[PDB]
């Protein structure tokens, strides 16, 4: 059950890189899933099904017009202008697999993307100034989404997995997503429907296989999936967010994922990491794969 | 070994050209057994049967390198002896700009005269050969390379043919250095093939030696380096500069280690490597087996040792591609589709950048890590208590002696990790003297030293002009010393700058005709050392700090007005160097002193980025809405405006700041109703004449109303107290 | 788990300067959102002053300043109840100021008479005009049942004190008095009834 996910973000987002400063347009697919995994435990509702039935994508840009997907990482014959080049409408996503786009019409598409503006707001803390120190600046990235843009994604799932899924949403609404949630960012709209164009997109057949998601595969499917694939190993880390993992804020084991928009000739079913070391509960990182299959 | 007499005899074939200037085979075999260690039968015979009819009559042993030598001049060139060097941009985009006439005068800039070298010159640079072969220069394996340098030093600006039919772009020392690379591709090659009579399938059938042409002995090999300006940028505010300009400097020296390895591992000079770019190395190598093999293990091994060090964050992908005489001389037009293979074979190794056991071991941590450095960010590394892991400690360490110093060391004991088990370090000539009696085999760059004479000593090219530097007190200071204005907003501008097209330039910039190894390779050494030593020689005065200059990036921080006027003379001077053809587009922004550095570098990035922003040639002076043409701003606006509104402040007794900030206030209200209040203040004002008409017809006008804002806000920060 | 959503009004009673240039312009202009331009009341400085002043009262090490502003302290980790998002220039009152033509934020002018030469340094910080309202978002999460009345009757002493003590900016020289407006109190999330909880 493909239930295309659509978020409209009242407040900007922080969705930060390593950075605090940092801003990013999107979030993987393992952040959505850890603020999931985050609202079920707050909800009380039972990880089975997140953790077994529930295969998600990566947050993508959506415009007034039309859905982006990521870049897929096929072999191309004005090469700057594909690098520089991220998300591709889902019109033009075929067009792209089989090549008829130039350089000239990946810079249009690259431009034609009106996500958001960034912006780095200046803040301070006066913790220290009442102790008799000084006020502390930092800076919090943010992406102001534009008013009819936002960011959307795809959720495949068993029907009781699906409804779980929206209860969690709706409760993730308030809750918010990204960085610097709770100090004025994150906050957010989100509506579930059914798409056709998903639908039909997905009910595709090809020789190449797309990722939707920051996915890593299994040691055992990991020989058989990296042969002739053309993929990103994006470095996924950061802190353990929860008030029972420690007595204090511990960073999760370092993982590496394959981003969204590589590509397998051979797919792979993504696995559930856990990337939690002596600590009293366990840390989910997300990296089951959600394939879009294409002809190039 | 043969090898080694070999290389010198190609990288000397044609030194007779200099001392017949002032044949270019029977006169340099003479030069050559003047003196005594160059008298080795391997050098001279290659100096003077190099051409094809005196190998005709030459009385060889039917395995000399002469042969190898002939064939590789022949490559590599694949009669007034007064003409001078042509420039290579004369060729350079001379479809859509033109073909010009630009010459080089006996760094040095393409004048455009017409200008003969007399010979009293080139009997000054026999002189000078004379004295550096005879007492300095010395044949011997570890000797090389100084020769390589010498001839760096020395032939760079010596046309490589006095013909001037055909182009002379191509200088004395590329052809020599694409000669002796040529001679060392094919010198292994035939070993490789046990080809143990040369003349018999080199010279002596001409159909053989065409066929050799057409035989596939060469490698077209580029490395690049993945991770390079995010692995800069990829640091916090609290030593930042130092890393900004310390980092940089880090992936270019590491980066030349890398290729010394290469031509460590292979047995090759420096000769080999064609060009070194930004990140990129591209160098010609033999398509032996041995090659190949050393090739594919060298590749494994930096993967690895780059895994087990910068992780993702940096990597190197490095991919070979086969080629015959024919493509190296152009001919059936597939020397561009040979490196357009090559880059192809690059990007697909970008691509699938890890192995599987590579890609395990990442994902197989053991610990969390706990306590993290600040720069990178990693917990798998040990961290120290200043919350710095060991690589970023070094590299922050290194920017102040990398600033100060001129020597910088390959040592196994160092300050900054390096590929083989070794670590960089900058000492002065003493420590460089030092590392190397204490541990033998250890690598020495010299930063901007043409001088030869060190034998261990390869010269490396490096932009480090810092005006804070030229005292201890200003030194101390810092950027802050830059600020120290007792007139003039205290500001530092922050000047960023990138060529235009420069990639395009060196994939289509050439024309088909003109495309070579040894043309390309000239526009490259030429780029870089005007972005390394030319960009050092513009910056003479100014209060400015170089943070770093690529091979096409640039990123300097200093005084505002400085940095602008500097901006400026640079696009002139660029102008000049390129003569036309290649510009670049940069960024100025003007920060408080106690601004924080990664600020002021994401805010001029953006500058930059807008002002590349549909026509390029553009500077993005302080706020977006200030985006000029480099004439627009250098003339149009200080020439044009500033000055003359300096002039009527500064001569009139009646008038301040004040009127200024009337004016700029009338101007930036921008309701259509101001112009009229504008003349009604310039009526009363008691001004110029011909400055107010002429500041009321800016006014009345877009395009010029903003130039005339600039330059009242430029004046207005010039005369702050 | 239940979520209480707040929304409501912040009257700008005299200028509101959160802040956060060229020559002779505004050399501290407010926040703004980065697309619509519209003046922002930053969610971080709204908090942040609910805290200080909730701190103040209790008096941050108190285990109410904690839970309702989140905590990190070894040991001691606490998700914050009170989620304040960034306040967004009302519709309403962006048609009040395009009606009659008037600016959404204006250029105060300001000096510096010294103690020693006695001249005076000038500045032009941009404030938000009087009579603006800002749209307020703000999410309480019910951690525990039995502490929402105490949570809620310390937003209610913060809300008083914020609306007796500036918002962010110089507001000890004026630039920063606001009134809160409770529209609503809704519990969007979870069966707990919030009928009988009132900011104000
Ligand atoms: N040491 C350096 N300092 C400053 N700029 C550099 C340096 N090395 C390379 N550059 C510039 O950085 C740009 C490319 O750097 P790099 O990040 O390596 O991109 P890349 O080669 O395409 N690798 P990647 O971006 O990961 O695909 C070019 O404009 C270079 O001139
Ligand atoms: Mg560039």
């Amino acid at each position: 059950v493909v239930k295309l996910v659509k978020l409209t973000f009242k407040s900007p987002v922080h969705f930060g890189m390593k950075r605090l400063s940092d801003s990013n347009h999107t979030i993987a697919a393992d952040t959505l899933f850890s603020a999931l995994i985050i609202e079920a435990l707050q909800q009380q509702l039972e990880l089975s099904h997140l953790l077994n039935n529930l295969v998600i994508t990566d947050l993508f840009p959506y415009n007034k017009t039309s859905y982006f997907l990521p870049k897929p990482l096929i072999r191309i014959e004005g090469y700057k202008a594909f690098k520089k080049l991220t998300y591709i409408p889902v019109e033009n996503y075929s067009e792209y697999l089989r090549g008829e786009i130039d350089s000239l019409e990946a810079s249009k598409i690259a431009e034609s993307l009106n996500l958001g503006k960034a912006s780095l707001s200046t803040k301070v803390s006066l913790q220290a100034v009442d102790h008799n120190g000084e006020s502390e600046p930092y800076s919090v990235g943010n992406f102001t989404f534009y008013p009819e843009s936002g960011l959307y994604f795809l959720a495949k799932g068993n029907a009781d997995t699906i409804g779980q899924l929206e209860i969690l949403m709706h409760a993730l609404q308030y809750s918010g997503i990204g960085g610097k949630r709770s100090a004025g960012y994150g906050q957010f709209r989100c509506t579930i429907e059914d798409s056709g164009k998903f639908d039909s997109l997905l009910s595709q057949t090809g020789n190449i296989a797309i990722l939707l998601s920051s996915a890593m595969a299994s040691d055992e499917e990991l020989v058989d999936c990296l042969e002739d694939a053309r993929y990103l190993l994006k470095k996924r880390t950061g802190f353990v967010q929860s008030k029972t993992y420690a007595d204090q804020l511990v960073k999760k084991k370092d993982f590496y994922a394959f981003s969204a928009g590589s590509t397998f000739y051979q797919k792979f079913n993504g696995k559930i990491f856990d990337v939690s070391d002596n600590g009293r509960h366990s840390v989910y990182r997300y990296a089951k794969a959600f394939w879009l299959e294409g002809k190039i | 070994n043969k090898k080694l007499e070999l290389m010198y005899g190609s990288l000397l074939h044609d030194i007779g050209k200099i001392v017949y200037r002032s044949t270019h085979s029977k006169i340099g075999s003479q030069f050559l057994n003047k003196f005594k260690p160059f008298q080795l039968s391997g050098i001279v015979d290659s100096v003077s049967y190099h051409h094809y009819k005196e190998l005709a009559s030459s009385s060889l042993l039917d395995d000399s390198v002469a042969y190898i030598t002939y064939i590789a001049d022949n490559i590599a060139s694949g009669f007034d002896k007064r003409a001078p060097l042509a420039s290579i941009f004369n060729v350079v985009n001379s479809e859509t700009k033109g073909l010009a006439n630009y010459t080089y005068s006996f760094y040095r800039y393409p004048t455009d005269a017409k200008k003969e070298y007399t010979s009293s010159q080139y009997a000054a640079l026999v002189n000078k050969m004379t004295d550096d072969l005879s007492n300095k220069l010395k044949v011997g394996p570890d000797s090389f390379s100084s020769l390589l340098q010498w001839t760096e030093s020395l032939w760079s600006y010596i046309p490589s043919s006095t013909d001037t039919n055909q182009v002379m772009d191509v200088s004395l020392y590329d052809h020599s250095k694409i000669t002796c690379a040529i001679a060392s591709c094919i010198y292994d090659y035939l070993t490789e093939m046990n080809c143990v009579n040369y003349r018999k399938e080199l010279f002596s059938p001409y159909e053989k030696t065409k066929q050799f042409y057409q035989e596939d002995v060469f490698l077209l090999v580029s490395l690049d380096m993945s991770g390079i300006q995010d692995f800069i940028y990829n640091i916090s505010g609290s030593k930042a500069l130092k890393s900004l300009r310390s980092r940089s400097f880090y992936l270019e020296t590491m980066l030349e280690s890398l290729v010394d390895d290469l031509l460590s591992d292979l047995e090759l000079s420096r000769a080999n490597l064609l060009y070194t770019g930004g990140g990129h190395a591209y160098l010609l190598l033999p398509n032996t087996e041995r090659a190949r093999d050393v090739l594919a293990s060298f590749e494994g091994e930096m993967k690895e040792w780059f895994i087990k060090i910068f992780k993702t964050d940096l990597s190197v992908a490095i991919a070979y591609k086969a080629c015959t005489g024919e493509d190296l001389m152009n001919s059936n037009g597939t020397y561009s589709d040979l490196w357009q293979t090559v880059s192809r074979k690059l990007s697909d190794k970008k691509a699938h950048k890890y192995s599987l056991n590579e890609i395990k071991l990442f994902n197989s941590t053991i610990h969390a890590g706990t306590q993290e450095c600040k720069e990178c960010l990693r917990s798998d590394i040990d961290i120290s208590e200043d919350s710095l892991c060991k690589i970023c400690e070094g590299i922050i360490a290194i920017s102040n002696d990398l600033r100060d110093y001129s020597f910088f060391v390959v040592s196994p004991e160092g300050k900054v990790p390096l590929p083989r088990n070794r670590y960089l370090s900058v000492e002065n000539q003493d420590g460089a003297e030092r590392k190397i009696k204490m541990n033998k085999e250890t690598r020495i760059y010299s930063k901007n030293q043409p001088f030869v004479g060190k034998q261990l000593v390869t010269n490396l090219w490096m932009c480090d002009y810092d005006f804070s530097t030229l005292n201890p007190e200003t030194k101390k200071q810092g950027i802050a010393s830059y600020v120290n204005r007792e007139v003039g907003i205290p500001r530092l501008g922050v000047l960023r700058a990138d060529i235009d097209n420069l990639g395009t330039t060196f994939i289509k910039g050439i024309p088909e005709q003109y495309r070579s190894i040894s043309r390309t390779a000239t526009l490259s050494r030429q780029l870089s050392m005007f972005f390394k030593f030319e960009l050092s020689n513009i910056l003479k005065g100014a209060r400015i700090s170089v943070i770093y200059s690529g091979g096409d990036d640039l990123f300097l921080i200093g005084a505002w007005d400085d940095v602008i006027s500097k901006a400026l003379v640079l696009r002139k001077a660029f102008t000049r160097f390129s003569a036309g053809k290649l510009t670049f587009s940069a960024g100025i922004g003007m920060y408080p002193v106690k601004y924080p550095i990664s600020k002021m570098a994401s805010e001029t990035g953006v500058l930059e980025d807008l002002a590349k922003r549909g026509e390029k040639n553009q500077v993005a002076l302080w706020n977006d809405s200030k985006v000029f043409g480099w004439s627009q701003l250098e003339e149009q606006i200080l020439k044009e405006k500033m000055i003359p509104l300096q002039e009527a402040l500064t001569n009139s007794q009646e008038h301040g700041k004040s009127f200024l900030y009337k004016m700029l206030e009338l101007l930036r209200n921008e309701d259509q109703i101001n112009i009229a209040r504008l003349a009604y203040l310039l009526a009363r004002s008691s001004l110029s004449e011909e400055l107010t008409q002429s500041i009321f017809a800016w006014s009345q006008n877009k395009q010029q109303k903003v130039e005339l804002i600039t330059a009242i806000e430029y004046l207005v920060y010039q005369i702050r107290e | 788990y239940s979520k209480i959503r707040i929304v409501g009004k912040i009257d700008v009673l005299t200028g509101l300067h959160i802040g956060g240039s060229m020559i002779g312009a505004i050399a501290s202009p407010v926040v703004r959102d980065p697309y619509s331009r519209l003046p922002i009341i930053p969610g971080s400085s709204i908090k942040g002053k609910m805290r200080s002043l909730l701190a103040k009262h209790i008096g941050q090490d108190a285990p109410e300043i904690l839970r309702l502003f989140g905590s990190s302290q070894k040991g001691a980790i606490q998700s914050s109840r009170l989620q304040i998002s960034d306040a967004f220039f009302s519709k309403a009152s962006q048609e009040e100021f395009d009606k009659k033509d008037l600016a959404y934020t204006e250029t105060k002018f300001e000096n510096t008479i010294s103690r020693l030469t006695a001249v005076a340094n000038p500045r032009q910080i941009e404030r938000v005009t009087r009579g603006a309202s800002f749209d307020f978002h703000i999410i309480y999460n019910v951690e525990n049942i039995n502490e929402v009345m105490a949570d809620f009757e310390n937003i209610k002493t913060a809300i008083h004190l914020l609306e007796n003590d500036y918002l962010g900016g110089g507001g000890t020289r004026g630039n920063g008095r606001i009134r809160f407006v409770i529209d609503s109190i809704d519990t969007v999330v979870g069966d707990f009834d919030s009928s009988n909880l009132s900011i104000k």
